[PDB]
């Protein structure tokens, strides 16, 4: 019941209710249908003061949906280069993989987001990482056209 | 947008390079017909 009402102050950025809710004892890591906890959903919508207090109350930065995916590949796919510092910085995996092979860093390097590429490159990215189709990051800017991101990946 | 259309897969040639919309076509926006033109007091201008 406390963990289904925490989904809903994380995806609406009610920063407020989020920390009523925690003295409560509210479960971090409770997971809605589609496996996205509370930090998938502050990631997803871009609450970086909201991520940062799930951190602190112990949720799990390398948590996965039903398809794999992590709150790390949520914050790089939709330029969120606050969160992706915050994300790293709490031990999160930045060469996670969900169900089709794609890295946090195929996520940013598809949306041209030379910031976050950048911040996850200095976190140990792997450059040679391949999805299920056998693209690596490199393949992906190319492919694209972003001459500034083939730059970055050499 | 026009980067979209650019890389449109074609055709894959049998040494496994990639033939793309933007190397056989120049992808650009613009008008349905380039038949009208107008000009307010000699300054390029549109109407209605």
């Amino acid at each position: 019941d406390l963990g289904k009402k925490l989904l809903e102050a994380a995806r609406a950025g009610r920063d407020d209710e989020v920390r009523i809710l925690m003295a409560n004892g509210a479960d971090v890591n409770a997971a809605d249908v589609v496996g996205w906890t509370p930090l998938h959903l502050a990631a997803y919508w871009g609450h970086l003061e909201i991520v940062e207090v799930l951190l602190k109350n112990g949720a799990d930065v390398n948590a996965y949906d039903t398809l794999g995916s992590t709150p790390l590949h949520l914050a790089a796919h939709f330029g969120h280069l606050e969160i992706v510092e915050v994300l790293l910085k709490n031990g999160a995996d930045v060469n996670a993989k969900d169900d089709n092979g794609i890295t946090p860093l195929h996520l940013a390097a598809n949306r041209g987001h030379l910031e976050i590429v950048e911040v996850l490159l200095k976190y140990g990215a792997d450059v040679n990482a391949q999805d299920k189709f056998g693209k690596t990051a490199f393949d992906i800017s190319i492919n694209n056209g972003n001459e500034d991101l083939a730059e970055i990946l050499q | 947008s026009t980067e979209e259309f650019g890389k449109i897969l074609l055709k894959v040639n049998q040494d496994g390079s990639r033939v793309l919309l933007r190397d056989v076509a120049k992808i650009e926006l613009g008008g349905e017909n380039y038949d009208i033109i107008a000009e307010f007091n000699g300054q390029p201008a549109s109407g209605l």
